[PDB]
C-alpha cells in the first residue's frame, strides 16, 4: 500500500536477522532491493518462488499497484503502439487482460494501432502575477525601516 | 616521598588560590544580577557554565589532597547565610576555615563520606532565596561524584544525589523562582546530570523512566515560557529514542515541538544533527543533506572533536545517495586516520562502475560500520550505484540515444535502460525527458528566465535576516 | 545587499562601542 | 565544549582533486593518447 | 583576438552579429563593496574577540 | 663543491625509480661519488644500486686526512690568533663547514653552520650561509628547513644588501614549482630573466628557460602572454636555439591543434626525466589539454564534433570520451551531443555572471555575521 516511508523505518527493529537467516523477511526486503534499481522483471520471475504461505492476498494488490504505475506512465503523452508492446510492457500474451485494460484504460484497437490521446496540458501564464504581492513586500520593507524605533 | 612526596606541596596552593575564587567570583557576581539587574542572562553563567564543562572537570576530577578540593566539603558543610548575622558570621566562617584548609588538613571525606558532606549543606540553617548557591553549589561536586570513574556504590550514590539536586530542582519551580529564574542554568544542570544517568541507565536497565519524567519536565517547561528550557530537554528527550534501534522514528515525525527559535549557537547545531538523520532514514534525501550541512558548518570550533567528524560522517553518505562527493580526508587527524579509510575507499568504488569491489569492502569493512550504526547503506546504496552513472550521463551529454546508453552504463541492454531512466525522472533524479518515438532521450532546456524571474526570491530573505540583525542590534543595545 | 548590509553593520558597531563602554565603565565604578 | 557524542575522533598534498577527476587511466598520455594515429 | 564581435556555427557553417551591454558598471561596483565589507567584519570580530 | 652539486640530485632520482632507467647513470655517478671524495650521502644510494665495493676504506682515509689537515688547521688558529667574527677562524671553520656538504652528510654541516651563523656581524656572510641552507634543504626536499631560512631572507636579513636577493627570485619560485604553485607565482617570478652566468646561484640556463616557458602558458592564455614571452626577446633567442620549445609556443598560439599534441606528448615524455617532478606529470598534461580546448570551443556556438575528427587529430569516440569526462569534472563548460554530433555551448552574461558571484559573497558574509551577532550578547 505504498508506505515505503515506513517500509525502511520499520526496519530499525531488526538488528541481524535480515541477513544471516529468516527467509521470511529476506524475501520482501530483497523484493524491495528489486524494486531499487531498474529490475521489474526480477520481481515477475521471483513471482514463482515464495518459501512461505501463499502471501497472494498482498502480492495481487502489490503488482496491481506496480501495473497502474507503469500504465499511468503510459498514460502520459507516448501516443500510439501495439497489442504486442502492451504484451512486452504490461505482460501477458492475449489473456482477457487486454479486456481489462480497454475498460479500466483507454487502449481502443484500431486498425491493428492503439491509441493513447496528450495528457499535456495547456500552462497559462501571466507571469506578472506577483504584482501584488511584490507590492506588499516592499511596504513592510520600509514598515520596517520607519516605525518601529 | 622524597621524589613525589616533595612534589605534594606545590598542587594544593594556587587550585587552593584562584581556583576558590573562580566560585567566589561566580556566586558572588551571580548574587549580584539575582538582585539587581534580574535579567541576569549576560553575567559569567555562561564563561562557568563553559568552564563547568571544560575547566573544573579537567581542574580536577580526584578531591586533590593536602586540602585543594579535599577541604571543598568541609569548607561547604556549614552554610546558613541566612539573615544580616548569619551572612556576616558565614562571611567570618568564610575567613577562618579556608585559613585552616590552607594550612592544615580538615574533614577528609574518604570519597563515601562526601554524601553526609552533602547533608550539612543542604543542612545546617541552608536557604531559598539563595536557590543558585544552592543549585550551582551541589551540581558542581557531582562532577567529582561522577568522574571519579570506578562505578561502583558510587552509582547508586549518582542515583540518590542527583535525584537529591532534582527535588530541590522541582521544589524550586513549585516554589516559584521571584526574579532569577534558574532554568538559565538548570537547562544544563538537568542536562549534565542526565547525561550521566543516562550512562547509569545503560549499566542498568532501560531509561524510558527518563523518558516518563523528561515528559512532565517538558511540559512544565514552555508552559511558562522557553529561557533555553525547551531547547535542552528536546535533544535530550530524542536522543534516547534515537539510542535505542526499535521503531522509534514516525514518533519523532509527530514530534510537533519544533521550535526552540534560539539556541546559542550551541544546542542548534546538534539539533540539525539529530533531525537530519531523521529525514535521511526516511529517504527524504534533498532536505536531509542541506540540514546537514547546516549542522556541519555552524558549530565547527573545536580542536579535532569527533562529533563534527561524526556529522561528517553522515554527511558523505547521502551525497552518496545523490551522487556528489567532496574532498573529505584533507582536514586529517590523528583519529581521523582510522575513520578516512573506509568512507574514501567507499566512494572510490561508487564513482567507478566496480560491484565486486563495492561488496569485497562492505566484507572488509563491515565491523567499522558495525560501530558507526550505518548497517543500512547496502540496501539502499546499491540503488545509486547504477543511478551515479545515469546522472553523470545526463548532464554530460544533451541529446542522448538510448541504444549508446546501454553500453555506457554497460547494461548491454536498451530494452530496460529506458525503465532506469524512466525511475530516475520519477525520482526527480534528472529533470530531462524522452522522446518514444524513435529512441532520444534528449536533457532540458538552456538556462531559463534565472536572470529575470527568480533572484528576489532569494533577495527577499536577504532583506528580512540582515535587518532583523540591525533589529536585534539596536533593541540589545543600552544596558546603562 | 547594499543597504541591508551596511545599515546592518553599523548597528554592529553601537553594540561593541557600548559594551565596551558598559562594563568598563561599570569595572572602574568600585 | 564536549557534546557527548565525541568518542571516537607533494605526498598526497592537493591529491583528492587530481585523484577524483582522474583515476587511473594510462597516465603516460602517449600509448593511447598520443597512439591513435595507427588506426588512420 | 577581440577585434570583432561575433561567433560561428559548424553545424549550419554561418557567421553571426550581434552586440553587448556596457552597463556592467553597477554590478561590478556593487561586489567590490563585499571585499570593503569583508574587511571591516574581519576586523571587528578582532576586536570583539580582544575584550568581551 | 656544491656548484654543479644539483645535478647529483637529478642523477639519485633517475636511477631510483625508474630501475629501467639504470644504464648510463650509474656509470657517471659511482666515478662521480668516487671523485669529490663523496663518502657520507651515498650509502642509501650504495643500498639501492648495486651492492658493495671496497673503495669505502680508502676514501675513509682519505676523508679523515683532510679532515685531520684542517682540525689542527683551525684548532692551533684558535688557540694562537684571537682576532673573530668574519675572519681567519671564520674561514678555516666555515671550510669544515663547506667540507661536510661537499664529504659529508647534512648534520655536521647543519651545526657547524648554526654555530657561525651566531658569531658574524657582515649580513652578506650572514646570507651566504642562509644561501647554504636553502641548498641543502633542497637537496634532500626538507620542507622545515625551508620554511625557516626564507623567512631568514626576506625579514631578517634583506632590508639591507641588494641585488644578490635576484638569486632568491630564482628559488623562491623554483620552490613552487616542487609544490603545487605551477600556476602562477612560479610564472610570475621567473619573468626576470636576465641572469645567465650558470653559477652556483644560477644553477643552469638553458634549463632555466626551458622551466620558465612550460610553466607560464598556465599563468594566462590571453591576458597578454604574447608580451612576455613571445614580443619578449631576450626570451626568443634561447628558445631561437631550441626547435622544439618553440615549436610548442607557435602550435599554441597560432592555434594549429594536430601539431600541438605532438609536441606535447614528447614534453610529457621529456617531462619525465626531472627531479622536482612528482606533482608535474600527471597534472600538467590534463591542465593543458583543456586550456587548448577551452580557445577552440570559443569563438564557437555550435561545433559539429565530425570538423574535430581531422583539424585537431583523429578519433571520433577519442573526442567524445574525452569531453565527456571534462563536462562531467565540472569545468569545459559547454554540451556535448549524440546523432546530431553538435558540439553545443552555453556561457554566462553580464547578469548570470555577476549573480552567480553575489550569492556566493553574500551568504559568505551573511554565516559570517551570523556567528558575529551571536558571540556577542551572551
Amino acid at each position: 500500500q505504498n508506505r515505503v516511508a515506513e517500509f525502511h523505518t520499520e526496519l530499525e527493529r531488526l538488528p541481524a536477522k535480515d541477513i544471516q537467516t529468516n527467509v521470511y523477511i529476506k524475501h520482501p526486503v530483497s523484493l524491495e532491493q528489486y524494486l531499487m534499481e531498474g529490475s521489474y522483471n526480477k520481481v515477475f520471475l521471483a513471482k514463482g518462488n515464495i518459501p512461505a504461505e501463499s502471501y497472494t492476498f498482498f502480492i495481487d494488490i502489490l503488482l496491481d499497484t506496480i501495473r497502474d504505475e507503469i500504465a499511468g506512465c503510459i498514460e502520459k503523452a507516448y501516443e500510439k503502439i501495439l497489442f504486442t508492446e502492451a504484451t512486452r510492457i504490461l505482460f501477458f500474451n492475449t489473456p482477457k487482460k487486454m479486456t481489462d485494460y480497454a475498460k479500466k484504460r483507454g487502449w481502443v484497437l484500431g486498425p491493428n494501432n492503439y491509441y493513447s490521446f496528450a495528457s499535456q496540458q495547456q500552462k497559462p501564464e501571466d507571469t506578472t502575477i506577483p504584482s501584488t504581492e511584490l507590492a506588499k513586500q516592499v511596504i513592510e520593507y520600509a514598515r520596517q525601516l520607519e516605525m518601529i524605533v | 616521598p622524597p621524589g613525589g612526596g616533595e612534589q605534594e606541596p606545590p598542587p594544593p596552593p594556587a587550585p587552593q588560590d584562584v581556583e576558590m575564587k573562580e566560585e567566589a567570583a561566580t556566586g558572588g557576581g551571580s548574587t549580584g544580577e539575582a538582585d539587581g539587574k534580574t535579567a541576569a542572562a549576560a553575567a559569567e553563567h555562561s564563561q562557568r557554565e563553559l568552564d563547568t564543562v571544560t575547566l573544573e572537570d579537567i581542574k580536577e576530577h580526584v578531591k586533590q589532597l593536602e586540602k585543594a578540593v579535599s577541604g571543598k566539603e568541609p569548607r561547604f558543610v556549614l552554610r546558613a547565610l541566612r539573615m544580616l548575622p548569619s551572612t556576616s558570621r558565614r562571611l567570618n566562617h568564610y575567613v577562618l576555615y579556608k585559613a585552616v584548609q590552607g594550612f592544615f588538613t580538615s574533614n577528609n571525606a574518604t570519597r563515601d563520606f562526601l554524601l553526609p558532606f552533602l547533608e550539612e549543606p543542604m543542612d545546617t540553617e541552608a536557604d531559598l532565596q539563595f536557590r543558585p548557591r544552592t543549585g550551582k553549589a551541589a551540581s558542581t561536586p557531582l562532577l567529582p561524584e561522577v568522574e571519579a570513574y570506578l562505578q561502583l556504590l558510587v552509582v547508586i550514590f549518582m542515583m540518590n544525589s542527583k535525584r537529591y539536586k532534582e527535588a530541590q530542582k522541582i521544589s524550586d519551580d513549585l516554589m516559584q523562582k521571584i526574579s532569577t529564574q534558574n532554568r538559565r542554568a538548570l537547562d544544563l544542570v538537568a542536562a549534565k546530570c542526565y547525561y550521566y544517568h543516562a550512562r547509569v541507565y545503560e549499566f542498568l536497565d532501560k531509561l524510558d523512566v527518563v523518558r516518563s519524567f523528561l515528559h512532565a519536565r517538558l511540559r512544565t517547561a514552555t508552559l511558562r515560557h522557553d529561557a533555553d528550557g525547551q531547547a535542552t530537554l528536546l535533544n535530550l528527550l530524542l536522543r534516547n529514542y534515537l539510542h535505542y534501534s526499535l521503531y522509534d522514528q514516525a514518533e519523532k515525525l509527530v514530534s510537533k515541538s519544533v521550535f526552540p527559535e534560539q539556541a546559542n549557537n550551541n544546542e542548534w547545531a546538534r539539533y540539525l544533527y539529530y533531525t537530519g538523520r531523521i529525514k535521511a532514514i526516511q529517504l527524504e534525501y534533498s532536505e536531509a543533506r542541506r540540514t546537514m550541512t547546516n549542522a556541519l558548518r555552524k558549530a565547527p570550533q573545536h580542536t579535532a572533536v569527533g562529533f563534527k567528524q561524526t556529522v561528517h560522517k553522515l554527511l558523505i553518505v547521502v551525497e552518496l545517495l545523490l551522487g556528489e562527493i567532496p574532498d573529505r580526508l584533507q582536514f586529517r587527524q590523528p583519529s581521523l586516520k582510522r575513520s578516512l579509510m573506509p568512507y574514501f575507499l567507499l566512494t572510490q568504488a561508487v564513482r567507478t562502475g566496480n560491484l565486486a569491489k563495492f561488496n569485497q569492502v562492505l566484507d572488509q569493512f563491515g565491523e567499522k560500520f558495525q560501530a558507526d550504526g550505518t548497517y543500512t547503506l547496502i540496501i539502499r546504496l546499491r540503488h545509486n550505484v547504477i543511478k551515479t552513472g545515469v546522472r553523470m550521463i545526463s548532464l554530460s551529454y544533451s541529446r542522448i540515444s538510448l541504444a549508446d546508453i546501454a553500453q555506457k552504463l554497460q547494461l548491454d541492454s536498451p530494452e530496460d535502460a529506458e525503465f532506469i531512466v524512466a525511475k530516475a525522472i520519477r525520482d526527480g533524479v534528472i529533470e530531462a525527458s524522452i522522446n518514444h518515438e524513435k529512441g532520444y532521450v534528449q536533457s532540458k532546456e538552456m538556462i531559463d528566465i534565472y536572470s529575470t524571474r527568480e533572484p528576489q526570491l532569494a533577495f527577499h530573505q536577504r532583506i528580512s535576516f540582515c535587518l532583523d540583525i540591525h533589529n536585534m542590534s539596536v533593541k540589545a543595545m543600552r544596558f546603562p | 545587499y547594499l543597504a541591508s548590509l551596511i545599515r546592518s553593520v553599523v548597528a554592529l558597531h553601537n553594540l561593541i562601542n557600548n559594551k565596551i563602554a558598559n562594563r568598563d565603565a561599570e569595572k572602574k565604578e568600585g | 565544549m564536549s557534546e557527548k557524542k565525541q568518542p571516537v575522533d607533494e605526498d598526497n598534498w592537493d591529491d583528492d582533486n587530481v585523484e577524483d577527476d582522474f583515476s587511473n587511466q594510462l597516465r603516460a598520455e602517449l600509448e593511447k593518447h598520443g597512439y591513435k594515429m595507427e588506426t588512420s | 583576438d577581440k577585434k570583432f564581435h561575433g561567433i560561428l556555427d559548424q553545424g549550419e557553417g554561418v557567421l553571426i552579429i550581434f552586440d553587448e551591454p556596457p552597463v556592467d558598471k553597477t554590478y561590478e561596483a556593487a561586489l567590490e563593496t563585499i571585499q570593503n565589507m569583508s574587511k571591516v567584519v574581519d576586523s571587528l570580530y578582532n576586536k570583539a574577540k580582544k575584550l568581551t | 663543491p656544491k656548484n654543479p652539486d644539483l645535478r647529483i640530485a637529478q642523477l639519485r632520482f633517475l636511477l631510483s625509480l625508474p630501475e629501467h632507467r639504470g644504464d648510463a647513470a650509474v656509470r657517471d655517478e659511482l666515478m662521480a661519488a668516487v671523485r669529490d671524495n663523496n663518502m657520507a650521502p651515498y650509502y642509501e644510494a650504495l643500498c639501492k644500486s648495486l651492492d658493495w665495493q671496497i673503495d669505502v676504506d680508502l676514501l675513509n682515509k682519505m676523508k679523515k686526512a683532510n679532515e685531520d689537515e684542517l682540525k689542527r688547521l683551525d684548532e692551533e688558529l684558535e688557540d694562537a690568533e684571537k682576532n673573530l667574527g668574519e675572519s681567519e677562524i671564520r674561514d678555516a671553520m666555515m671550510a669544515k663547514a663547506e667540507y661536510l656538504c661537499r664529504i659529508g652528510d647534512k648534520e655536521g654541516a647543519l651545526t657547524a653552520f648554526r654555530k657561525t651563523y651566531d658569531k658574524t656581524v657582515a649580513l652578506g656572510h650572514r646570507l651566504d650561509i642562509v644561501f647554504y641552507l636553502l641548498r641543502i634543504g633542497l637537496f634532500y626536499m626538507d620542507n622545515d628547513l625551508i620554511t625557516r631560512n626564507t623567512e631568514k631572507a626576506k625579514s631578517l636579513i634583506e632590508e639591507g644588501g641588494d641585488w644578490d636577493r635576484r638569486n632568491r627570485l630564482k628559488v623562491y619560485q623554483g620552490l613552487y614549482c616542487v609544490a603545487i604553485r605551477d600556476f602562477k607565482q612560479a610564472a610570475e617570478l621567473f619573468l626576470d630573466t636576465v641572469s645567465t652566468f650558470t653559477s652556483y646561484e644560477l644553477m643552469d640556463y638553458k634549463t632555466f628557460v626551458t622551466y620558465t616557458v612550460y610553466v607560464s602558458m598556465i599563468a594566462l592564455e590571453r591576458p597578454d602572454l604574447r608580451e612576455k614571452v613571445i614580443k619578449g626577446a631576450e626570451i626568443l633567442e634561447v628558445l631561437h636555439s631550441l626547435p622544439a620549445v618553440r615549436q610548442y609556443l607557435f602550435s599554441l598560439y597560432e592555434c594549429r591543434y594536430s601539431v600541438f599534441f605532438q609536441s606535447l606528448a614528447v614534453v610529457e615524455q621529456e617531462m619525465k626525466k626531472d627531479w622536482l617532478f612528482a606533482p608535474h606529470y600527471r597534472y600538467y598534461v590534463r591542465e593543458m589539454r583543456i586550456h587548448a580546448y577551452s580557445q577552440l570551443l570559443e569563438s564557437y556556438r555550435s561545433l559539429t564534433l565530425g570538423y574535430m575528427a581531422e583539424a585537431f587529430g583523429v578519433g571520433v569516440e577519442f573526442i567524445d570520451q574525452e569531453l565527456s569526462r571534462f563536462i562531467a569534472a565540472g569545468r569545459l563548460h559547454c554540451k556535448i551531443d549524440k546523432v546530431n554530433e553538435i558540439v553545443e555551448t552555453n556561457r554566462p552574461d553580464s547578469k548570470n555572471w555577476q549573480y552567480q558571484e553575489t550569492i556566493k559573497k553574500g551568504d559568505l558574509l551573511l554565516n559570517r555575521v551570523q556567528k558575529l551577532s551571536r558571540v556577542i550578547n551572551m
